[PDB]
């Protein structure tokens, strides 16, 4: 109703002034944020109106200390407000005093701070830190400050302050970017292993594991085996190492997965302990199926063992079917 | 300062004669009194051989300062026994260096009469070659 | 825990357990729960274990272990003409 | 179906690319510790090998102009190996050599 | 002093590559 009679405001004076004791009454309705806000708003916008009538910026502050009388974070959008205006003003640094003069009396003004310090770049180090006295994005953004400039290291320490606060859920959102660029950097042992360490309290095993491969192998291997695909990784890697290894992690491995199994199995004593491979073909072909039984078929068939073994696993392979089909 | 059985300061200091080490009379006094022995070697000590401290005599003393010619001489020595070490940090660094030119001017040497016969033997096949 | 830690006492009573915490370990280390469970079914009755480890053989190096648990002149005949065999000897020998 | 599994790979593939550029990068620059001068290797050729080094140096540390960015690793690996093949009695000479230029 | 060894070290092994190039280009053309 005010903003219409605005509208309706010859004497906009005397509709601006009891707009005014509209507020004065107004207020004991209040007992604020958005009330309070709008009516920061509209108090400083009477004495904006005032400015362009040349009317202001003491009245402003009066108006402003209104809201210091208000009785908080919108009131810290409120004294963001009044600094926002003061330094669109033409005295920059005087507003930040008062802003300043009300976190030292102490959280509002800080989003102005990113409103301000988002510029302020264009030293701003200091500036930056006062955000941390009292938001990951800006954060990252402020490390990529420092490695614009290259301090290299310095932005490292910046993401051990930031993991300090936000535990395992932001801090994530933080740490897979800082070990990514960490190991970009150095590519010493000891330091990025501890880093690791730190960090590991999934992907990380990966990145880790990756280091480590091409920077102790069986400590790595031994990290591995500290899922399917993870199992399927572990795997690969120690088929890096040569291949006896991969035959014996199957074995870990079966503790989908019997698939897998088979087909470490396949190739295991299909090449071909190897007895002990074989009777753990039909283990795992008895586990858990057609092309199972083409498989043991041609692993009868390679001989030059035996109808009646052969016959008896067709058989035990169709009692499977019975124990399957009575399932309900 | 200190007084070792109590840690206190003392207020009446008394140096023993056996463990070398000041305690406060009134303290070591009840020690002897319990068993004739100095609290810290476990040797015999009666309470006469225990000494109040002193004005040395009659030489008249000044205080501990940088002035003082004997302190200023015990300065000189931490002087030249650090700058002794310094030497050390440069001649076990050179003896490094040293050795990775040696290696590396060997290296060199054994490298570049390679690069004088590539540069005879690129140039023979071109002069080989286009001849033909 | 419990389930292990169920005494095994006599030779009945140590292979009631073994059905219990194997049934325990099959819907829920696969091969060193089988390992301990051989060793109670083996350390048994003897007449009855036959029957009980070897029934849960080829559910759980096969073809040594069933000839060790099954040992006749008959089944080594049916045997040269590989579970059903031994498991015909066990029940009849 | 792979899920942060690409992202992962990408991540270990980027960190194996950064690993090859900053250990081929340079020898000495890459262990630890120049000003430009054109006039200087003007006045040092005034052979060949010498001004080929110099144009090296004016390279890595980009009156200063930078050009040379591609002159990679294996041709390197077997060039070293077939030097070594190449190159008691020669650390007496290595030894000898070294008390000289220390005198 | 001995850096500047080591530029010109790993200089003169890039420079070998390009001369084995040259001997490689020759020994296929001596073929034809």
């Amino acid at each position: 109703v005010d903003d219409l009679a605005s509208v309706w405001c010859c004497g906009e004076l005397e509709l601006r002034h009891e707009n005014y004791d509209e507020a004065l009454r107004l207020l004991r309705k209040a007992t604020l944020p958005a009330r309070r806000a709008e009516y920061f708003d509209g108090s400083e916008p009477v004495q904006n109106r005032v400015y362009k009538s040349l009317k202001w910026s003491m009245l402003a502050d009066l108006e402003e200390s209104l809201g210091t009388f208000q009785s908080y974070d919108r009131i810290l959008d409120l004294r963001i407000a009044t600094p926002q205006i003061v330094i669109n003003y033409a005295f920059l640094e005087e507003h930040k005093y008062f802003e300043e003069s009300f976190k030292a009396y102490e959280s509002l003004f800080k989003w102005p701070n990113v409103s301000d310090i988002w510029s302020t770049y264009l030293g701003g180090r200091k500036l930056e830190r006062a955000r941390d006295l009292f938001l990951d994005g800006c954060p990252p953004k402020y490390a990529k400050t420092l490695y614009l400039l290259y301090a290299q290291l310095e932005e490292e320490w910046g993401l051990a302050r930031h993991a300090m606060a936000v535990y395992e859920r932001a801090t994530r959102a933080v740490e897979p970017a800082q070990q990514y660029d960490m190991f970009n950097i150095y590519i010493a042992e000891i330091y990025g292993v501890t880093h690791t360490r730190g960090i590991y309290q999934h992907a990380r095993e990966m990145c880790l594991r990756f280091a480590d491969m091409e920077c102790g192998e069986i400590d790595r291997a031994r990290a591995i085996y500290s899922t399917w695909k993870d199992f399927e990784v572990r795997h690969g890697n120690e088929d890096t190492i040569k291949e006896m290894l991969r035959i014996r992690r199957s074995v870990q491995a079966t503790y989908f997965m019997a698939s897998q199994m088979l087909k470490v199995s396949g190739s295991a004593t299909g090449t071909v302990a190897p007895g002990q491979s074989g009777m753990d073909d039909m283990k795992l072909l008895e586990q858990r199926l057609a092309a199972e039984a083409e498989r043991d078929q041609p692993l009868r068939a390679q001989s030059k063992l035996f109808v009646r073994s052969d016959a008896s696993r067709e058989e035990l392979a169709e009692l499977a079917q019975q124990v399957n089909p009575e399932e309900i | 300062l200190i007084c070792s059985i109590s840690n206190e300061v003392p207020e009446h200091p008394c140096v023993s004669p056996v463990s070398n080490h000041v305690y406060e009379r009134r303290l070591i006094e009840k020690y002897i009194a319990e068993n004739g022995t100095d609290p810290i070697n476990n040797q015999p000590l009666s309470e006469e051989q225990l000494i109040d401290i002193k004005v040395a005599h009659p030489i008249r003393p000044k205080p501990p300062s940088a002035t003082s010619i004997p302190a200023i001489l015990k300065a000189l020595q931490d002087e030249w026994d650090a700058v002794m070490l310094h030497s050390f940090t440069l001649r076990q660094q050179l003896q490094t260096t040293r050795q990775e030119l040696s290696h590396a001017l060997y290296q060199h040497d054994a490298a570049c009469r390679v690069i004088a016969r590539l540069t005879k033997e690129v140039t023979a096949a071109r002069e080989a070659l286009a001849t033909l | 825990a419990n389930p292990h830690n169920y005494d095994a006492w006599f030779d009945y009573l140590r292979l009631v357990e073994s059905d219990a915490e194997a049934e325990a370990v099959r819907e829920v280390n696969v091969p060193p729960i089988q390992e301990k469970r051989h060793w109670k079914r083996y350390i048994y009755w003897i007449n009855y274990a036959l029957y009980e480890e070897l029934e849960a053989k080829d559910p759980e190096q096969a073809s040594l272990e069933l000839i060790p648990h099954k040992k006749a002149k008959m089944w080594i005949l049916y045997a040269q003409f590989r579970a059903l065999g031994t498991s015909i000897g066990k029940c009849p020998k | 179906e792979e899920r942060e599994i690409d992202d992962t790979y990408i991540e270990d593939a980027a960190d194996v690319d950064a690993r090859k550029q900053a250990i081929r990068d340079a020898e000495r620059v890459k262990e630890m510790k120049a000003v430009q001068k054109d006039l200087p290797r003007p006045s040092e050729v005034n052979l060949r090998p010498l001004n080929v080094e110099p144009p090296l140096t004016d390279l890595q540390k980009s009156t200063m102009l930078h050009y040379d960015l591609l002159h990679e690793p294996s041709g390197n690996k077997k060039g070293k190996t077939v030097g070594f093949g190449t190159n008691t009695y020669l650390e007496h000479n290595p030894y000898e050599k070294f008390s000289k230029e220390e005198l």
